[PDB]
DNA sequence: TATCTCCGGGTGCTTGTGGTAGTGCAC
RNA sequence: CCACAUCCACCU
DNA sequence: GTGCACTACCACAAGCACCCAGGTGGATGTGGAGATA
């Protein structure tokens, strides 16, 4: 909000569109490494870098 | 280190809750205000729940607690619900017997009842507080007496009723009564005078025939207890014998430590098998629950809690908000209310025990618990007085439309990801999207500090970002490294309402200057998309694996179909239409001259020289040619187009053109529409075969030259053709000035008369109304129909006017091809909206004459709002009703994935080529878009040769053999098509490539692994935003249809009966006769004397879909089923495929109840594989032939979703409270099969890129292969 | 409406002030006091659904905000979810609505 | 005496209850 | 710190 | 062997818990009387 942007919503339309293709992965990452695994979320930032 | 496999619910034991806990809360203390570090040993506490310090603070967030209530309490769960399971498991009623005795003074006794009160034995009665308080201490009543005075009874007077016990004192009924001085004493009881020893003891309760006291002399006569008083030296023993005396949870809690499951089992299969249904409805109910409970483990001694559960602090913090204000989840609260309640009841005990307050305390504790464990279920607990909001309590955290379920199934947040306001990207190739540059450096932030750390921006990656942070810090080498990091990175665009599988597409970004985003024009159709302020979220996949599946299988240029019919999506949009429909049209406008040309060889000069004169044009309507094919012809096509660069023809110009192998009569923008064409793609031949250069570019025209190239090329042609279409269109319409003014909207003069007749007609009714010939709704029909006429006469004229007249005008050249308009629209610019509907759902008698051309009316306006409004509010609402569907089909759908080894089903459906009944006794061939739907992508049965081809068995239907098979069905060969279907697939979960078919939005057949299920449930509920709807969720949902027409269920003949209170139709058989009564109102459709079959509907009607299950059976409820779904959708124009209908409605009726039973009970329903597993167990691969002899059920959308053998789809779709409920009742092992179940819990999904089938690939290249493979073939020595 | 609901509240607190008290010259004060009429004026004028966000876009939009009705209101009287019924305009708004 | 702390609209479901016909006792 | 409630808008 | 009342079963009425599209931006709101310091 006022810090930061804050995220993007991706609901379940969303998800339910991802998972319509065979985008297994990208729903994985999108549901835990970039949304709320934070032991994930901080070992991915650190190998990005 | 092992994976997760299953998820078990079950009920906690008390032993369980406290090897959870790290000791107990007793203090209601949260946090000091002064002292910000926790208070107490209460809910907050250091010690308690671990460090709040930097382990790391996430200790407390798993930590729980726990209180020790010293009063057992029941689940309100187990107590609230509509099969109260407690109530169920015993033999108590749900709604009253079980409530008040588990709040209010009531009682429940198993083990003594022999003693009278007027009632037979008692064995487990429910009483109330006040008659069991008397039956245990016999009939007590007491007197006082005045001083001085004595009475004339005595201490051993037995007294009957009416006695005066003094000169005032009288008792009631038959007793004992002890005089004092100074009261007395009426006791039900008897007295025995005695001399001797004392063998029965002051306190002991006897039963009759045992000794009392000396020895054999003194014998007890009835049940009660004994009391002894040497004063007259005499025993008395009351008719109260040893009694319990429970309440509350705690004598629940005795009954379920009493009660054995293995007898209860048995009793009841035995009072069950023996009586009717009408009792063995409630038996089994009962007898499934304790079956539940036996086989699942955990005894439901535990099913109420002593020990409450405390959850971790930081799922109920306390935040500060500004000056010392804390912030508190309501869970705090209960938290507090309970330990404040609970201290009090343990200090209450600890003192002393004033019974009626003891009680009053107990019920206030059990409400207080319930409230904690569910709000609003009993009362409304509330917060502090002055704020009347309901506390929120662990349900309301589970449940609702925004509760856990719903906000972690989803990932409401992600890290990468950004929005903005989308704008046209012409320029752009439809692989690529216009990113704006401070966006996209944001986003790739990472990827951007390891590039310039891989260069020398920067030293260390703390440098590059105290750089990056403030935005005067910019460079070129930053722009260019960005550029670098993207170069072969995709995006994915979303927009906001993702109806289909279209809304997420990805793309390659470019760096563009600006705020907004650069959108391909093409895909504004693939996306709900216009460009007037609408914006599009964008998110950045980071794996190597997710940007492979991106560029791969989500790539925008490899989506050109859709997948709920083989219709592209990538089709030119409104202007390239446009463009390419003025380019591609022929202009003709008068002939003056004789016409006759093709006899006189002299008439060549003599119509050159009248062309020279303005004896005749040159696009002159000549008999064979028109003097612009004589005086014009050009060797090549380049010579055409230079000769129009120099103004010398136009391109709408007839004209004759040597090409490759011809020449042909037509329009240099014809050649110049082949020629772009045929440089698009690489070959000619090809190009020139795939078009249709005889006619306007079309929409419909343009779709199937995209199908076509598609079909016949592959993907990058297709997408390279698009381009170049678009591009071209772009230009030729800006070049050939296409603008709408006033003087467009040309109205017609002869419409003019037509209103002129209709007023007439008008009058004339008018004057036929008041003769009295007709009634007010003859008349009213009468006004709509002359009205409804004289509109769509306007509408002819107008566009006969349009096709005369101005051909090039820019509302009929709109109309024409698929830009934009409809006739309807045409004519409300130009002609007249006439009719205007009702707010009531009627329409106005009185018609719009005027048109937006003229001015209408402020009446006319006034009225046309009332449509304006009634179209909002129906979008408005319909949207929502719309989603609801979709949700439900997506959930009840969800499990279907194509996972396959080719089934062996010798089953199959036939699809009809013709419609049974569109007159009352006709056979016609269906539409060809109906056809097409239910025939094309689908996999053919058995072999059949229709027109001397041979279509081989097991063959995909692609479009031409459609085609052909329909132009078959005219001849009149054939006239059902047996294809297989999914309806008939037998794999465990889903459907086989074969039984599913071919249609996808590729041609090629089905990949496996594909979330067929999905995709389904997103094709049907698509268009439902864009559209009735009520007839689809009754069908979906089976219900009852309030106009239910009545069917036969046994074939006979038709005897019809005309009495006048209720029509009588007979099915008429040779040994029974059955009989139907229609009302007034049911208009029937069948003859007297004709033939009737089972579930032929007798009258005109909706039919009721569980009544023609019964009657004909499960195949043909299924295609009736289908066939009135795509009715719907076929009457708003949607070209829906019957695969997605096919899938919902078998996994609409996978459920069979059996009926004679086998190891289970018989009034049960379950999955219809299951039992056919069963009985192939049973049958042949175990010994014992017990037919499990089955019916199929058929249950709406919504049950057919809830019960499911997964608990957390069903969890997390409709009702947490009920489903998890009856998953705690028996331990249910989620196996995670489904793709929600592990969206739950965030593991691989099984379709797609994690079905099994393709989940695991080893791949390695040549070398390392043959170093592998020399390894190999050296272990096999020599 | 506001006003009379707050001078209920104090009618009844200094009916209770009355039952309590003995003596008598205590008109000011110990009869009347100001907190329940001005908290439910200031509710009122705050947390009321009525009483909203002026916008100040422009003159134009000041006055339409300013000459808005609303079918909404303290919730007793009409609500959001369901009012499909009185949507749709009526005969009698030509002139007047 | 001051500050802190207590003082609906629609659908599926279940249950019920008089109605109604099979069956038990009297003509 | 961002909790929740209420209101006004924008895109379907 | 039939006339009469009886009791278990069925259609109808009543009470009740549960549903009511997705996304975004902005704005303002979250205590009064008793009891003890
Ligand atoms: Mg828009
Ligand atoms: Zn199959």
């Amino acid at each position: 909000g006022k810090a930061q942007f804050g995220g993007q919503r991706f609901g379940e339309m969303e998800v339910w569109a991802l998972e319509a293709y065979g985008a297994a992965h990208t729903l994985q990452e999108m549901l835990t490494l970039k949304s709320d695994d934070i032991e994930g979320r901080n070992a991915a930032y650190e190998a990005i870098i | 280190k092992k994976e997760v496999r299953k998820v078990r619910i079950a009920l906690a034991s008390p032993e369980k809750i406290r090897s959870w806990s790290y000791g107990e809360v007793e203090k209601p203390e949260t946090i000091n205000y002064r002292t910000l570090k926790p208070e107490r040993d209460g809910l907050f506490d250091e010690r308690i729940f671990g460090p709040i310090k930097d382990t790391k603070s996430i200790v407390r967030r798993y930590r729980m607690g726990h209180i020790e209530l010293a009063t057992p309490a029941a689940h309100i769960w187990f107590v609230k619900d509509v099969p109260s399971k407690i109530g169920t498991l015993l033999d108590l009623s749900a709604t009253e017997l079980e409530q008040v005795l588990y709040f209010s003074k009531y009682i429940v006794l198993d083990p003594k009842g022999a003693i009278l009160n007027g009632v037979p034995v008692e064995k487990r009665q429910l009483l109330t507080d006040e008659e069991y308080r008397e039956l245990r201490y016999g009939k007590q009543e007491t007197y006082p007496l005045p001083p001085g005075v004595d009475a004339l009874v005595k201490d051993g007077e037995e007294v009957v009723k009416g006695q005066e016990l003094a000169p005032g004192v009288v008792s009631r009924l038959d007793g004992v009564a002890l005089y004092r001085f100074a009261s007395i004493l009426v006791v039900k009881a008897r007295v025995y005078p005695f001399e001797d020893d004392v063998e029965v003891s002051t306190g002991d309760r006897v039963a009759p025939g045992d000794v009392l006291a000396d020895g054999g002399k003194v014998k007890s006569d009835v049940y009660g207890r004994v009391e002894v008083d040497l004063v007259r030296n005499v025993v008395r023993v009351v008719e109260s014998y040893d009694i319990d005396a429970r309440m509350g949870a705690e004598a629940i809690q005795q009954l379920l430590k009493e009660l054995d499951l293995e007898a209860l089992e048995k009793e009841l299969l035995e009072e069950m098998k023996h009586p009717s249904r009408a009792r063995r409805a409630k038996a089994r109910k009962r007898l499934e629950v304790v079956r539940a409970f036996l086989d699942s483990g955990n005894r439901p001694e535990w099913m109420i809690l002593e020990a409450v559960p405390v959850l971790p602090p930081d799922l109920r913090p306390m935040v500060q908000v500004d000056g010392g204000r804390f912030a508190t989840s309501d869970l705090n609260d209960l938290y507090r209310r309970l330990i404040n309640r609970n201290n009090r009841l343990k200090k209450l005990l600890a003192q002393g025990a004033p019974e009626i307050i003891i009680r009053n305390e107990k019920r206030m504790l059990q409400e207080a618990v319930d409230a904690l464990l569910d709000n609003g279920r009993r009362g409304a607990p509330v917060t502090n007085p002055g704020s009347d909001r309901p506390l929120r309590s662990l349900t309301d955290i589970l449940s609702g439309k925004q509760g856990r379920f719903r906000q972690n199934l989803l990932g409401k947040r992600v890290d990468y990801s950004g929005r903005s306001v989308i704008v046209v990207g012409p320029q752009l190739k439809l692989h690529q999207c216009g990113l704006p540059k401070r966006m996209a450096l944001e986003l790739f932030k990472p990827f951007l500090l390891k590039k310039m750390e891989e260069k020398g921006i920067a030293p260390n990656v703390k440098a590059a970002r105290r750089m990056l942070e403030r935005q005067r810090d910019i460079k070129d080498e930053v722009w260019d490294a960005l550029e670098e990091v993207i170069h072969g990175k995709v995006v994915l665009l979303n927009r906001a309402p993702t109806l289909h599988r279209l809304g997420i597409q990805a793309f390659q970004p470019v760096l563009v200057e600006g705020q907004s985003i650069q959108l391909h024009p093409l895909v504004c159709e693939a996306f709900n998309a216009d460009f007037d302020g609408d914006q599009m979220a964008v998110h950045v996949p980071l794996s190597s694996f997710a940007q492979a599946e991106a560029r791969i299988q989500m790539l925008s240029a490899h989506n050109l179909l859709s997948p709920a019919s083989g219709e592209p999506l990538a089709k030119p949009s409104r202007d390239i239409i446009l463009g390419l429909y003025y380019i591609t049209q022929v202009r003709k406008e008068k002939k003056g001259a004789g016409l006759e040309f093709a006899t006189p060889e002299e008439a060549l000069a003599a119509h050159e020289r009248g062309e020279v004169a303005l004896n005749a044009p040159i696009k002159v309507a000549g008999r064979e040619t028109s003097v612009g094919r004589l005086k014009y012809v050009f060797a090549n096509p380049d010579e055409a187009l230079l000769a129009v660069a120099h103004g010398i023809v136009d391109l709408q110009d007839v004209v004759t053109v040597r090409y490759m192998g011809k020449r042909l009569e037509t329009s240099p923008g014809r050649i110049l529409f082949a020629r772009i064409v045929a440089e698009a793609v690489e070959d000619e031949k090809v190009a020139w075969e795939l078009i249709q250069l005889d006619v306007p570019q079309e929409k419909n025209s343009l779709k199937d030259l995209v199908y076509q190239a598609f079909l016949r090329l592959g993907m990058e042609k297709t997408a390279r053709l698009l381009d170049a279409l678009k591009y071209y269109g772009f230009t030729f319409s800006t070049t050939s000035g296409i603008t709408i003014g006033i003087d467009d909207a040309v109205i017609p003069e002869e419409k003019k008369q037509y209103l002129e007749e209709a007023d007439r007609k008008l009058l004339q009714i008018e004057q036929a109304y008041e003769m009295g010939f007709l009634t007010d709704r003859e008349r009213y029909d009468q006004i709509l129909q002359l009205w409804t006429e004289t509109t769509e006469k306007v509408t002819q004229a107008v566009f006969k006017n349009f096709e005369e007249n101005y051909p090039f005008n820019p509302l009929y050249v709109m109309a024409q091809s698929g830009a934009r308009g409809n006739p309807q629209q045409i004519r409300q610019l130009c002609g007249l909206r006439g009719l205007m509907q009702k707010p009531s759902g009627e329409t106005f008698e009185v018609p719009v004459r005027s048109s937006f051309r003229e001015g209408l009316t402020v009446l006319e306006y006034f009225i046309s709002s009332h449509g304006a409004r009634k179209g909002g509010a129906d979008t408005a609402l319909r949207t929502a009703d719309s989603g609801y569907l979709t949700r439900k089909l997506v959930d009840v759908t969800h499990e279907i994935v194509v996972r396959e080894a080719d089934c062996g089903t010798t089953n199959y459906i036939s699809v009809p080529l013709f419609q049974p009944d569109e007159v009352t006794r006709s056979l016609r061939l269906r539409k060809r878009a109906d056809i097409e739907a239910g025939l094309y992508g689908r996999v053919l049965a058995r072999e059949v040769e229709v027109l001397g081809v041979r279509l081989e068995e097991g063959r995909y239907l692609s479009m031409d053999d459609v085609h052909l098979l329909i132009k078959a069905a005219e001849a009149g060969e054939i006239q059902e098509v047996p294809v297989r279907s999914p309806l008939t697939c037998q794999t465990r979960y889903g459907v086989c490539q074969k039984c599913y078919g071919y249609d996808l939005s590729m041609a090629r057949p089905v990949s496996i692994g594909e979330a067929v299920g999905i995709v389904a449930a997103q094709s049907i509920g698509e268009p439902g935003t864009q559209l009735g709807l009520p007839r689809v969720i009754e069908l979906f949902e089976a219900r009852r249809p309030k106009a239910k027409a009545v069917i036969s269920e046994i074939d006979g003949v038709v005897r019809i009966e005309e009495t006048e209170e209720k029509l009588s139709v007979f099915v008429e058989s040779e040994g029974f006769s059955k009989e139907y009564k229609l009302p007034k109102e049911a208009r029937l459709l069948v003859k007297d004397g004709d033939y009737v079959e089972a579930g032929q509907p007798l009258t005109r009607g909706a039919i009721d879909p569980h009544q023609l299950l019964e009657a004909k059976g499960p195949e043909a409820v299924e295609r009736y089923l289908v066939e009135e779904i795509q009715k719907v959708y076929r009457a708003q124009g949607v070209k829906l495929h019957d695969k997605h209908i096919e899938i919902v409605v078998r996994q609409m009726m996978k459920y069979v109840e059996v009926t004679d039973p086998g190891d289970s009970r018989l009034l049960e329903g379950q999955v219809l594989e299951k039992w056919d597993v069963e009985a192939l167990n049973e049958r042949l691969i175990a010994e014992g032939k017990t037919p499990v002899a089955w019916k199929p059920l058929l249950m709406g959308v919504t049950k057919s979703a809830l019960s499911t053998k997964s608990w957390l789809s069903a969890a997390s779709f409709q009702n947490t409270t009920h489903v998890l409920t009856e998953a705690a009742i028996a331990g249910k092992k989620d196996e995670l099969i489904g793709l929600k179940e592990n969206v739950i819990l965030g593991r691989l999904i099984p379709a797609g890129t994690g079905s099994d089938f393709v989940r695991f690939t080893q791949v390695v290249d040549q070398k390392t292969l043959k170093a592998i493979e020399e390894a190999r073939k050296e272990a096999v020595e020599a | 409406d506001q006003f009379r609901v707050g001078l209920a509240r104090l009618a009844r607190g200094v009916r209770e002030r009355m039952l309590m008290g003995s003596e008598d010259s205590l008109t000011p004060a110990k009869l009347v006091n100001s907190r329940p009429l001005e908290a439910a004026i200031r509710e009122f004028f705050s947390r009321s659904q009525l009483s909203q966000f002026k916008d100040e876009t422009n003159p134009l939009s000041s006055l339409r905000h300013k000459r808005r009705i609303s079918a909404l209101g303290p919730g007793g009287l009409t609500r959001e979810r369901a009012g499909f019924d009185v949507r749709d305009v009526h005969r009698t708004h030509y002139g007047r609505i």
